[PDB]
């Protein structure tokens, strides 16, 4: 908004260039998708110009997996496979220590850690080990899953409002900003 | 009258099943009730996850056994003078709370002071044997 | 507030000078036929027991005024082109419509 | 009745623990009250820092102990006899003002005049011992 | 001879590190035996994770504690009376089978009624202290 405005123009959540004042002058197409990205991050992560998000989850049951693992910054959720009811979380919670983890006990073992990390974020880290899959939630389900050493995998159902919530924060691995808008 | 408070339970392997028919294990909590009345009144929300004292305040003491799928688990409890009332209930994936087929109310006279009372889980119900 | 059966437990206490807005946001069942300002304040807590109060201000409309702050943006440009035939001038009856009445 | 207040405080390693599980030290307040409506009133805010002159007023004397994580303090306090009530509070990092278990009454009754009563302190609640 | 099982268990900041040195969480478990043979017979594999029900069989009951790096969780168990040896076993990143410096065996004799025993973590091994 203080050096390439005139031809580039934000409509709603992009800002494609349409004028016919762009002629004489070809965009990086490096350029355009990257910062159609960097505006769809901006969103779901930092709607309210700083750090934070909402968002609800829900476990599921399985073969020999009766149990409860994610604690993450101190906001613990526990199932023994009682009924299945929805809790509320958030992602940057005020602790001096964050992380998450895992637990489970299965038949054969008592509690086995999964995962164990010192980050800031902590919550997605252990998304990136997961795999994602569609499921008939509310708006947009998200039924998730993760392995052990030695089988029984887990189900975990999520529920999100506007957008996806945090898993769109995976997006991030690859980036790396171009360097020249112009030819 | 009866001293020492003996319960046996078992267990087939289809108990607790999800919608994939999943053999599931449960947790099966164990009551000491002054009062009856409350064990009756409540559901199965606020039994297990509600702050209703009254029937807390009923509950001399609570313990939790803990059982698999096809196994059992024998209960050998010092079994208090004013437990007039062996209050047990389960927490299975889909509790039918209108037949009531989740708790059972074992009063004072139906306990045997040298022998376990059998507690037979099967399904999503509790049943007693002779 | 002391119940019955229970001692003093708070409702919600908030920090900072700002924070008299923030906990008066929660019962806006306000309209009261009685003094000349005419509000009152619901604020039910938990277990079903009410604490009414009922505000009288002073020049216009007191603090209560201060809640029309949120979701409040600058907007973007005047003399615009577009926006040529509207009339919306009903919003500012309408949201004290729905403000006084729920 | 009894003329000297005596009490043993104990602790083990894991008490007051922080979102880090870090055993941090704690500070326990001795209190010597002719009413036990006002302790039994007053939540875990305004006795630590509120001036309910009320509760200070049936306050007789107010005695501050403190003790390190994993060990011990005792208590020879010259018991005044108009303190009808020995209120022992504490200050953890969570105190579960719901439960009520960061507080007990030591009446009149349960002192002993030449031996100490223990109080163990144990992750962030208080407990009496026989 | 011993009522409850009372257990203390310390940690240091240098607990379970990785080859890049990084302190890690680790999760240990309390076991209440009727036979330490077979609690001496189990590797580090078979234990955690195997399916020798001899040794499960033995095993009265489990209870998991779980530890921060730099902390500690206090045990306030109700002792079993045929819990002739308390099991603690931990669970580390490189769990030194062959000099077994990753299990310990507490008898009924070494037990103190009211006052927790203290097992301390460093490293990648188990400590006991008088």
């Amino acid at each position: 908004q203080n050096n390439l405005s005139g031809v580039l123009h934000r409509e709603g959540s992009r800002w494609v260039p349409d004028t016919i004042n762009t002629r004489g002058l070809t965009f990086n197409p490096a350029f355009l998708k990257a910062i159609n990205t960097l505006s769809e991050i901006a969103d779901v992560a930092f709607t309210t110009g700083n750090a934070g998000l909402h968002f609800e989850l829900r476990p599921g049951t399985a073969a020999g997996v009766m149990q409860t693992t994610l604690i993450t910054d101190n906001q613990k959720l526990i199932y023994v496979n009682q009924m299945p009811v929805w809790k509320r979380f958030t992602w940057p919670a005020d602790t001096e220590a964050p992380g998450a983890s895992l637990s489970w006990v299965s038949t054969q073992a008592g509690t086995r850690q999964y995962a164990d990390l010192p980050g800031s974020w902590g919550l997605i880290r252990l998304l990136e080990m997961a795999r994602r899959k569609a499921a008939p939630g509310v708006a947009s389900g998200w039924s998730l899953s993760w392995q052990a050493q030695d089988g029984r995998m887990l189900n975990y159902t999520l529920r999100t409002e506007a957008g996806e919530g945090p898993l769109v924060l995976l997006k991030l691995r690859n980036f790396v900003l171009p360097e020249t808008v112009f030819e | 009258q009866i001293k020492t408070l003996h319960l046996d339970i078992r267990a087939r392997e289809a108990i607790n099943t999800s919608a994939a028919g999943i053999p599931l294990s449960v947790v099966v909590r164990i009551y000491q009730l002054k009062d009856n009345r409350s064990f009756d009144s409540a559901d199965y929300q606020a039994l297990f996850t509600g702050d209703n004292e009254i029937l807390a305040g009923d509950i001399i003491a609570q313990k939790d056994v803990w059982l698999q799928p096809g196994g059992s688990v024998a209960v050998d409890m010092p079994l208090d003078d004013a437990a007039k009332f062996t209050g047990v209930a389960a927490m299975f994936l889909e509790p039918d709370q209108k037949k009531n087929t989740w708790r059972v109310v074992l009063g004072r006279d139906e306990l045997e002071p040298d022998t376990p009372r059998l507690i037979e889980v099967s399904g999503n119900t509790l049943t007693l044997l002779p | 507030w002391v119940s019955t059966q229970a001692g003093t437990r708070q409702y919600a206490d908030l920090p900072g000078s700002w924070g008299l807005i923030r906990l008066l946001e929660m019962a806006r069942r306000k309209a009261a036929p009685g003094v000349a300002s005419g509000w009152s304040l619901s604020w039910q807590a938990q277990d079903g027991r009410m604490l009414n109060y009922t505000l009288r201000t002073e020049a216009g409309e007191g603090p209560l005024v201060l809640l029309k702050l949120r979701n409040f943006v600058l907007p973007e440009t005047v003399f615009e082109l577009s926006g040529t035939s509207a009339f919306t001038g009903n919003d500012e009856d309408a949201g004290d419509t729905v403000e006084e009445t729920d």
